[PDB]
RNA sequence: GUUUUCGUUGUUUUUU
């Protein structure tokens, strides 16, 4: 869950391209053409964003105590 | 590697399949990877061990 | 209609987990329990007579209660101050409550006196949490949502006081089926034909019989035979039973057991069982005979011992054949036909029967265990009414009826053999069997479910073996060859395998129906000379028909099997070679769903499957094309469900290739049968994908088919104590421990199987960088080298949770502890701990930095006498750091409040943390270097993880690097990489598409010294892997005392690093300590390290009997009146017991400070 | 080598427990039986498939 | 395993068919070993029979009680014991 | 081969009367005593090969689950058959397969 | 090699199947027939790997 | 001597008592019972 | 008839024909024995037992 | 107030 701040192998920001991605996803694009896009060169930084795997919605669909 | 079922050590063999590959010779490298019945063979050889 | 290809099985596959699942057999099962088994059991002896006879003029006041129908409630838990309210399974777990349901019963009555309706409450019973009257069960996922349930959690336990506890299914020998073993040489007995015959329905236990054959060759005398019947107290010869069991004379026992008359030899070899049963010619002797030896009481008589070894030659023998009256004939024959198997397999003329065969074994679920302790109960549950109803009947009261139901009957044993794990009554503790329910594992996903899919064999290892432990051909297929338990339970404790379903249970009259069909030849037809060569037909083990044209009646029961009408999982197995026929409607025989291949060869499918693109379209539809499931699948006869049994019957096809028979040198290809003698294969199946000959655990692993068995089983092992994310709502679970991964990260390498598991949704471990070489020398041994900044970007970073339960108690009924912050003056025997932390209710605030030494939950305790409270707080963990994370406050059952305070903490890795690959590849950290100091690529690249080159000779792990491979490609591509077993996948190919990504072929890459940034020689093989964090870390274990508390009785230190525990000094470090001239040394170790008191014993009885004072100075052995002669002896305080118990024993160990010479 | 057996059997005649005693004599294939405390008597059939049980089974059928 | 590591003497070590001679007369050979077959008659005339499998050979050899204790031993066995019957 | 009295169906003991001086087979239950078809009282041989085919079951030629060949048949002729071995487990049992077919069943060596 | 070198090595198994199986097999000192055949066979695959 | 037999913690404070002084109490009990078997009335096998 | 049977199964295996008893086969085994040379070295002999 | 106070049976699973 939630795609680390910094890219563990190199160290990139990457943290503000999730939506973007996800974006990219909607209009039935390609993975890795996208992933260019998102000027993820390194393939380190390329499967971290393509093999992440973000957990929160299922958490956040739970009904909160407050 | 014995005939564990009735004549045939795979359902995919036959009956007094005397040929290697019913009887547990590897016919595969590491590299290669192994057929599933003789891959069943390697684990009985592992699980001997 | 077209050929079979890969993508359609899977979808085949999608069918059967979108009808079935993986827990279908345990729902299917609990709810044949509470749909057949409950009632059945309720029912099996509905009628309950008194009588007073005598006067009321005379009479038969007949007070008479008749049984009737059963009641089920919907989960209610009924709270202790009359605030009913339906129970929810969250609120269960947070009070620690029980998922149970209460019951009720019609015990009518019925009052009778001759001159010559009713609902009580019978029990709460534990539910599965996922049966049909399970709380949530029509509710939608939105009211789960307002729940807050794990949708992923999918139930299939039971809920005990908040413990989720798991009924391990048991597997066990299947009876009624024919056992010769060859008995030891220095024996009388040669050959056991052993038959365990009893009831098929309940699958319980009735009796059994073992035959056994006198006598050696040219030694023995004759081949006598003569075995003890059940509850007799010698061994009776057959033909003398034969005798008493109606057919007196030999000719008919030869014609229940010589059917190749043809035969000589077996006829002078049954020449000296007539000879020694002679002395019988007639039923009466015969069955005085038996009644003698029959274990009757004395005074017995003539008739009534022929009328009681009438009786049991009738009940408890071939009791799963008939108890009652008329087939006493079906008895001969079928003893007859059993001494002829036992004679023939004497004779060596067939091979001795077989101990592992899965097809003569079953599997009890959940279903019929629970049943046999229901009837357990039960049968300790009707009769306190009639212990009841005899104290009151004497002074015939208005009894109310609803006092002498003890309805906590069946609470207590279940409870008991669910709690403690002892499957019996409390009072039986001795031959209780111990471990069919246990704690549901949830420190990961997988803990869980494997958990849920286990078989046991509780033989014991009374005899070790290598049988039980040992991989069988007839597994293959069946069960995961991968997962095994360590050493003590290695081999045993068995998983099933991917598609498997287990009979729940279907009648046997459908079945008996169907045979009878074909015309049938009784059993009293069934004779040496008019069926020479006919074929004996068998039901569930009981021999049931006789038949000479069986081909076509088997055509039609695999026929009707294939249409439904039979249940489609009913075993039908036809012995050709040996004139036989068998079918198996018991409940535990596991299926198979096999792709039907046209077996009548009348068609080009045969040779071909019956389910084309046609039924793959349907499936992937999700419905008819006018609803098609799997169960149309199953039921259109292009799918069917085999046993291990009916497998050995059949040549099945292992890939969608060699379904026809078919008619260049690759080095990167498996292979398939020769096929150069044996022209032709008519394969009758072909498995969906052998690829399904693994687990859940086994569907895993990337290409777990190059590597070796061993390390696929250590992968298979530690698989399921590899880190990761178990649960969505892990944080409203209260549990002992709980782990959370920062990052979970879908593997780069995935099987197809894997879909199913929905492993991009809940991944155990992170794709990260490792490069291969000997860089820092720290590799060596099972040791890693890190890259420091992944860590300190928190690459494997963790969450753990610990939840600390407390309670308070009742001494009395008002005497009760609080929870309060203790002080110096309310509170004595304090302890060093910070009190502090506790504010009003001795409860500690969420969010506060807790750590050892410190009370987070105050309690005081009553002092049994003004200043009479004690400390009964139980403080955080010493050595463990970290921030509440939740503190909930309920209430016991009954009146006491119940607390569940987590703690949360963050893990980081450190040098000697535990981590393993998915290819058994095992290893702790040896040493964490910066990103500076390690190489670089040409594009300044440095792998996260390093590990030891050694592991390639000696683990051999190719798979690992077709992963690798595999994982730079997916990449660099920027897609998931698929490592499926028994593929077509070709590493030659995931070269040459390396090199069109720019990358060397074969991985490597020149890496550039950290520290001087020079080209390393070799060009190093470098990029990422999914690995994977292990429960094991470093600090937990590091641990050192000098000195603690000690044991209460030894004196000498503790054992266990939870309470500061000593070292256990093993005898063999003794011995080499010897060896090694180590006196002072282990004496000391022994002497101040262990146990050593000084003590005054006498010189003249040489004993402890001294009185001694050292203030007093006085040593008076009351023993010898010693005083002056008693010397100081500073000995361990072990010697001191020994010494004490040597006297307790009336035994005089007499020390000596002399020599007696 | 004849054999003595000290039985437990109780008679019907001086009700006695540890009174009779059961002996088999194969030699001739002939039973026996007596009384310690009454000094009975009893004879019964022995075949090569007989056992002292047997003794005791058809005295009660004869005496009963 | 029961077995004695017999050392022939140097004449004999050099020697096989000797020694083979010295191997029979040490390996134990009862008719149990080498009987063929056993089918017991009561021949009914005490010098002679009424049976073709021995008519000629009790002719033969006969130039008390009936019954009679036959039995059948193996030519083959008897030659690779190196005996006769 | 033995066998049984009609009546009595007990074992037709064979013995000897003295006067006739012949072999009978006389079971001691009742007075049936019959002759000896021939004067051998019990055969009993120490190596056993018999029974390898009389025991044949017909709808062989109908078990699916068989290895094929190119082996030939002296009856049915089929350029595809089926190769079997003798019922013995005897240690000694030599490994000779007895080759069968569909139509012939017969106990038959290609040897 | 490696892939010839198997194949010759399923070739003398074939014909020791064939001798065994009509027993042309010659019996080995100690050496049972079809056990002759079955420890032959993994002289002869055990050369092969 | 009680140190052998030691009120062990069945609960933490509270002790179940020892199997040893369970035993002693009732070979003991058992004991006085054969005391008391001699001045009552014990019709032959209540004594044994 | 019983007599002769009994006599029968007992003769079939209390005649001793030849051979010492005890020794149910013996091995014609080869050994490689050192023995010294004329001129002063050693040599290996085969000796038959 | 120097000092200063926890334990066992049974059960399961485990660890090179
Ligand atoms: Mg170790
Ligand atoms: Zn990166
Ligand atoms: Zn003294
Ligand atoms: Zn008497
Ligand atoms: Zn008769």
């Amino acid at each position: 869950m939630i795609i680390p701040v910094r890219c563990f192998s190199c160290g990139k920001v990457v943290g503000d391209k999730w939506d973007a991605y996800l974006r990219l996803l909607e209009e039935g694009k390609q993975e890795g053409d996208a992933l260019d896009e998102l000027k993820l060169k390194r393939y380190c930084c390329r499967r971290m964003v393509l093999t992440h795997v973000d957990l929160i919605e299922k958490f956040l669909r739970y009904n909160p105590l407050e | 590697i014995a005939f564990g079922f009735a004549d045939r050590s795979l359902p995919h063999f036959t009956k007094d399949d005397f040929s290697p590959e019913s009887k547990g010779f590897v016919e595969n490298s590491y590299l290669r990877g192994l057929t599933p019945q003789e891959f069943f063979f390697h684990a009985m050889a592992g699980r001997e061990g | 209609d077209d050929t079979i290809t890969t993508e359609d099985c899977w979808t085949v596959i999608s069918a059967f987990f979108e009808e079935k699942g993986l827990v279908s057999q345990q729902l299917d099962s609990f709810d044949e329990f509470m749909e057949t088994s409950i009632q059945d059991l309720v029912w099996e002896e509905p009628r309950l007579i008194l009588d007073q006879p005598a006067q009321h003029d005379n009479i038969n006041k007949r007070y008479e209660i008749r049984f009737g129908k059963i009641y089920l409630s919907r989960p209610t838990m009924t709270e202790a101050d009359g605030t009913t309210h339906a129970m929810f399974p969250q609120e269960a777990r947070l009070r620690n409550l029980t998922y149970s349901s209460p019951v009720y019963l019609d015990m009518e009555k019925s009052m009778f006196t001759s001159i010559d309706g009713n609902k009580v409450h019978i029990g709460k019973v534990p539910i599965m949490l996922r049966s049909k009257f399970c709380s949530l069960r029509t509710l939608d996922e939105v009211d789960l949502y307002k729940m807050k349930e794990c949708p992923y959690d999918m139930g299939g336990y039971f809920v005990i006081n908040g413990s989720e506890k798991v009924l391990i299914a048991q597997e066990r020998s299947a009876a009624n089926i024919v056992q010769v073993f060859k008995k030891a040489a220095p024996s009388p007995i040669s050959h056991v034909a052993e038959i365990r015959s009893a009831l098929e329905k309940g699958s319980r236990l009735i009796s059994t019989m073992q035959i056994k054959l006198y006598g050696r060759e040219d030694k023995g005398t004759g081949r006598t035979i003569k075995a003890t019947l059940p509850y007799v107290k010698q061994d009776i010869p057959i033909v003398i039973v034969f005798r008493a069991l109606g057919v007196v004379p030999d000719g008919e026992i030869l014609q229940h057991i010589c059917y190749d008359e043809n035969d000589w030899q077996m006829l002078e070899m049954l020449k000296p069982c007539i000879e020694e049963g002679f002395v019988i010619q007639d039923k009466e002797v015969a069955l005085d005979f038996i009644g003698r030896r029959g274990s009757a009481a004395l005074g017995i008589r003539r008739e009534k011992r022929i009328q009681y070894a009438k009786d049991i030659l009738q009940k408890e023998l071939l009791p799963h054949i008939t108890q009652e009256e008329g087939f006493e004939t079906r008895k001969t024959f079928f003893l007859g036909y059993m001494v002829n198997r036992l004679l023939l397999c004497a004779l060596e003329r067939k091979d001795q029967d077989d101990r592992d065969h899965f097809g003569k074994k079953r599997l009890d679920l959940a279903g019929p265990l629970l049943a046999n302790l229901f009837r357990i109960l039960f049968r300790k549950l009707t009769r306190e009414i009639y212990r009841y109803m005899q104290r009151c009947i004497e002074t015939d009261r208005d009894f109310n009826l609803n006092l002498a139901v003890k309805s906590t009957t069946i609470t207590s044993g279940l409870k008991y053999s669910l709690a403690t794990g002892n499957w019996g009554e409390q009072k039986k503790a001795m031959s209780s069997r111990a471990g069919v329910s246990q704690v549901l594992n949830r420190y990961t996903y997988s803990s869980t479910l494997s958990h849920l899919r286990r078989t046991n064999t509780p033989i014991g290892r009374d005899g070790k073996l290598a049988k039980p432990r040992q991989l069988h051909n007839t597994h293959w297929g069946l069960v995961c060859p991968a997962e095994t338990p360590e050493g003590q339970a290695c081999g045993l404790v068995k998983n099933l395998s991917l598609l498997s379903g287990i009979s729940i249970g279907s009648p046997s009259e459908p079945i008996i129906n169907f045979l009878e069909e074909w015309g049938m030849e009784p059993l009293e037809d069934y004779d040496p000379a008019q069926h020479t060569k006919s074929t004996r037909i068998f039901v569930n083990g009981v021999w049931t028909g006789i038949h000479r044209d069986p081909s076509m009646l088997v055509s039609t029961m695999r026929d009707l099997r294939r249409s439904g009408a039979i249940s489609p999982e009913v075993s039908i197995i036809r012995d050709i070679r040996e004139r036989e026929f068998k079918i198996f409607t018991d409940v535990g025989r596991v299926y198979r769903p096999l792709f039907i291949v046209e077996d009548d060869e009348s068609k080009d499918n045969k040779g071909e499957l019956r389910i084309t693109k046609e039924h793959i379209r349907k499936i992937q539809q999700g419905y008819d094309d006018d609803v098609y499931g799997w169960s149309s699948l199953v039921t259109s006869g292009v799918i069917e469900y085999v046993d291990g049994e009916e497998e050995e019957t059949i040549m099945i096809a292992m890939t969608p290739e060699d379904l026809q028979t078919r008619s260049l040198n690759d080095t990167a290809k498996r292979i398939k049968p020769e096929m150069s003698t044996s022209s032709h294969h008519t394969f009758t199946h072909c498995e969906i994908h052998p690829s399904m000959i693994l687990g859940v655990a086994a569907s895993i692993i990337p290409f777990p088919d190059h590597n070796q068995s061993p390390r696929n089983t250590y992968q298979s092992a530690m698989g399921k104590q590899a880190m990761g994310v178990f649960l969505t709502n892990y944080n409203v679970r209260m549990d002992t421990m709980a782990n959370i991964l920062y990052y979970p990260q879908k593997p780069l390498a995935k099987t197809q199987a894997m879909e199913y598991l929905k492993f991009r949704e809940l991944p155990a471990g992170q794709n990260a960088i490792v490069a291969i070489a000997c860089y820092s020398g720290y590799n060596q041994e099972d040791s890693m080298i890190m890259n420091q900044s992944s860590i300190d970007r928190g690459l494997f970073r963790s969450l753990f949770f610990r939840s600390y339960m407390d309670q308070e108690k009742r001494f009395g009924i008002s005497i009760v502890e609080e929870f309060e912050k203790p002080t110096r003056a309310t509170t004595l025997r304090l302890k060093h701990g910070t009190y502090e932390k506790l504010d009003e209710d001795g409860l500690i605030a969420p969010g506060v930095r807790v750590s050892g030494d410190d009370i987070i939950i105050g309690k005081t305790t009553p002092i049994p006498p003004y200043h009479t409270k004690r400390d009964a707080s139980t403080p955080l963990r010493s050595t463990e750091n970290g921030i509440v994370d939740q503190v909930l406050l309920t209430t016991n059952q009954e009146g006491l409040k119940f607390v569940k305070v987590r703690m949360r903490t963050t893990k980081v890795p450190q040098i000697g943390d535990k981590f393993a690959s998915r290819h058994g590849q095992k290893g702790t950290i040896g040493v964490t270097y910066r990103h500076e100091d390690m190489p670089f690529s040409a594009e300044g690249i440095v792998p996260d993880l390093i590990i030891n080159p050694h592991a390639i000779p000696s683990r051999m792990t190719v798979a690992h690097l077709i992963e690798c491979l595999l994982s730079k490609v997916g990449s660099i591509r920027g897609y998931e990489g698929d490592a499926t077993p028994f593929t077509d996948l070709t590493v030659d190919a995931v070269s040459n598409l390396l090199r069109d990504n720019g990358y060397q072929s074969r991985g490597f890459e020149v890496m550039y010294n950290g520290h001087t940034g020079k080209k390393l020689m070799a060009q190093v093989f470098f990029g990422p892997t999914y690995y994977q964090r292990l429960r094991h870390m470093v600090d937990d274990k590091i641990h050192a005392r000098a000195r603690g508390p000690v044991q209460v009785l030894t004196r000498q230190p503790v054992e266990g690093r939870s309470r500061d525990g000593g070292l256990r000094f093993g005898e063999m470090e003794r011995d080499c300590m010897i060896a090694h001239g180590a006196a002072g040394f282990l004496k000391e170790r022994l002497m101040e390290a262990s146990d050593a008191f000084r003590v005054h014993v006498c010189g003249i009885c040489g004993l402890m009997s001294v009185i001694a004072n050292l203030k007093k100075n006085q040593f008076e052995c009351r023993s010898c009146k010693n005083k002056t002669n008693i010397y100081q002896l500073h000995i361990p305080y072990a010697a001191k017991l020994l010494f004490q118990e040597l006297m307790a024993m009336n035994i005089a160990p007499r020390l000596y400070t002399e020599r007696s010479g | 080598i004849k054999q003595k057996l000290e039985t437990q059997f109780t008679c019907l005649f001086c009700n006695h427990d540890n009174s009779v005693v059961c002996t088999l004599d194969k030699k001739n294939s002939i039973g026996l039986l007596e009384c310690k405390k009454c000094n009975l008597s009893f004879q019964a059939p022995i075949n090569s498939l007989s056992q002292p049980i047997d003794i005791y089974s058809d005295w009660i059928d004869a005496c009963e | 395993t029961p077995a004695l590591t017999v050392y022939l003497d140097r004449e004999i070590a050099l020697d096989i068919e000797k020694a083979k001679v010295i191997q029979s007369s040490i390996e134990y050979t009862t008719l149990k070993n080498v009987t063929s077959a056993t089918e017991i008659y009561y021949d009914p005339d005490p010098t002679s029979t009424v049976i073709e499998e021995d008519f000629d050979t009790v002719e033969a050899y006969f130039s008390q009680s009936p019954w009679l204790l036959r039995l059948e031993l193996d030519r083959a066995r008897m030659l690779d014991k190196q005996l006769t019957m | 081969s033995f066998r049984f009295c009609l009546e009595c169906n007990n074992m037709l003991y064979p013995k000897e009367d003295k006067e006739n001086q012949r072999l009978l087979y006389s079971c001691r239950n009742c007075d049936y005593t019959e002759l000896a078809e021939d004067p051998k009282v019990y055969r009993h041989e120490l190596i056993t090969n018999i029974g390898e085919t009389a025991g044949i079951v017909d709808d062989i030629g109908q078990d699916p689950t068989l290895p094929r060949s190119d082996k030939e048949c002296p009856e049915c002729h089929s350029r595809d058959c089926v190769f079997f071995q003798s019922q013995q487990r005897r240690k000694d049992t030599n490994m000779t397969l007895f080759y069968v077919c569909l139509n012939c069943k017969k106990t038959f060596r290609d040897e | 090699e490696i892939t010839h070198a198997i194949s010759s090595a399923k070739e003398q198994v074939q014909e020791i199947i064939y001798k065994a199986q009509h027993n042309e097999l010659e019996l080995k000192p100690g050496m049972t027939l079809r056990e002759s055949f079955e420890g032959e066979v993994s002289r002869t695959l055990n050369d092969a790997r | 001597p009680p140190q052998v037999r030691p009120s062990i913690a069945m609960d933490e404070t509270t002790q179940g008592q020892d199997d040893l002084t369970h035993k002693l109490s009732d070979i003991l009990k058992a004991n006085i019972n054969v005391q008391k078997l001699e001045m009552d009335g014990s019709p032959q096998h209540i004594i044994n | 008839d019983q007599m002769l049977k009994r006599i029968e199964a007992h003769m079939l295996d209390l005649i001793a024909l030849r051979g010492i008893p005890g020794i149910s086969k013996v091995y014609m085994v080869k050994h490689k024995v050192s023995v010294p040379d004329e001129s002063g070295e050693y040599k290996n002999e085969e000796l038959w037992a």
